[PDB]
DNA sequence: CTGCATCCGAGAGCTGAGGGAACCCAACCAT
DNA sequence: ATGGTTGGGTATAATGGGAGTCGTCTCGGATGCAG
């Protein structure tokens, strides 16, 4: 369309790995500056 | 925790280097917060399918 | 430590086994037990299932983990009942202990059996728990009153037990068990016909061996549904970096050109 | 009681390219 | 209302498995020896 690229964002390979690191029963979780929990997976996996 | 600080205070050096040993863990489990139970499995976790298709 | 097998064997080896009197004696045991739960049950008014399970649970004891305030509510609730009509409870439970001597006393029959299904796609140890779970179900149903020997009647339920598991856990993708033993039919009427005419036989050749109702279309379909799948870890190469996986590409999300 | 001393086991060894075996019988949910 | 699927059954006697692997190097627990 003649822009310019957007910023990126997370990369798959990196939830890849957070899901295989669940896996094996450790919880892996992504903090803010104020040590609050960041949904890196858009809230498609929250119940 | 007490009792290993107790135990640290032995002349004996392999002691202290036991103590010291047991310790560090001790102390990141009362740091951590996690309970020592949860080395043991209950439930299993079971990956997506999509990373296992 | 290692090696379970060998573990399993001593512990199967360190119980003796048993004796015509002795085996006899058991069986006597577990119908009378029986026969007493059935008249407890009907002594009291309740499910005598219900009553087996409180016998089990007290034999076995509190080591192993119905709760066990509702067993002792019961418990006490067939304490109350006085004389003459109580030995039926003391019946059942020695019957329970015969019932668990027996098994015990039979394990070794099992891996006997067992031993000669390896290579099916299910392990030794797998195959053994299969084959004891056929074994209780035997013991529950001999019945000595035939004069027959116990591994005689013993011997079909373990063979059944071990035939259903692989039938039934031996793949990937399940298939029903008459499949199952429509493809084992298949094979075997395959390799009849390859030794009879010293080559790799045709489908119509083997439409036409397995009778009416198969044609070479038929034998087809079951050639492909019988195929296995293959793993996405296979070494491609041989260099330890290549897999199957690697050349697999995603059909399912829309690529960059699909989405503008 | 300590210490050191072999002893055992566990975790490593460059990137890139290309490489592919029983059978039968009867009831019961699904479609 | 039909096929596909599933649970139950067989009664001389049977009673402890089987493949395998010896041509590598370095470092941190640990049992064993002495004092």
């Amino acid at each position: 369309k003649g822009e310019d690229v957007p910023e990126p964002s997370v990369p798959e390979s990196f939830r890849v790995l957070v899901k295989e690191l669940q896996a094996l029963a450790l919880d892996v979780q992504t903090l803010d500056e104020k040590d609050n929990p960041v949904d890196i997976f858009e809230g498609l996996a929250s119940k | 925790e007490k009792e290993l600080l107790e135990e640290m205070k032995h002349p004996s050096r392999a002691r202290r280097a036991k103590a010291r040993k047991r310790l560090e863990v001790v102390r990141a489990f009362l740091d951590s917060g996690n309970r020592p139970e949860w080395m043991i499995l209950e439930a299993v976790p079971v990956l997506p399918p999509d990373l296992r298709p | 430590t290692s090696d379970p097998v060998r573990q399993y064997l001593h512990e199967i080896g360190q119980v003796p086994l048993l004796t015509l009197e002795e085996e006899v004696e058991l069986a006597r045991k577990v119908e009378e037990g029986m026969e007493a739960i059935k008249k407890l049950s009907e002594i009291t008014g309740l499910d005598p299932d219900l009553i087996r399970e409180v016998v089990r649970a007290k034999i076995l004891g509190s080591a192993r983990v119905l709760d066990p305030k509702t067993v002792e509510e019961i418990d006490q609730k067939l304490k109350s009942l006085p004389k003459e009509h109580k030995r039926y409870l003391h019946i059942a439970r020695e019957g329970e202990a015969a019932r668990q001597h027996l098994i015990e006393a039979n394990l070794r029959l099992v891996v006997s059996i067992a031993k000669k299904y390896t290579g099916r796609g299910l392990s030794f140890l797998d195959l053994i728990q299969e084959g004891n779970q056929g074994l209780i179900r035997a013991v529950e149903k001999f019945e000595y009153k035939r004069r027959f020997k116990f591994s005689t009647y013993a011997t079909w339920w373990i063979r059944q037990a071990i035939n259903r598991a692989i039938a039934d856990q031996a793949r990937t993708i399940r298939i029903p068990v008459h499949m199952v033993e429509t493809i084992n039919k298949l094979s075997r009427t395959a390799r009849q016909l390859q030794q009879e005419l010293g080559r790799e036989p045709t489908y119509e050749e083997i439409a036409e061996a397995m009778g009416p109702g198969w044609d070479a279309k038929r034998v087809e379909e079951t050639l492909k549904i019988a195929q296995e799948p293959v793993s996405l870890e296979t070494p491609i190469g041989d260099e330890k970096d290549s897999f199957y996986g690697d050349f697999i590409p995603d059909e399912h999300l829309p690529s960059p050109v699909d989405a503008a």
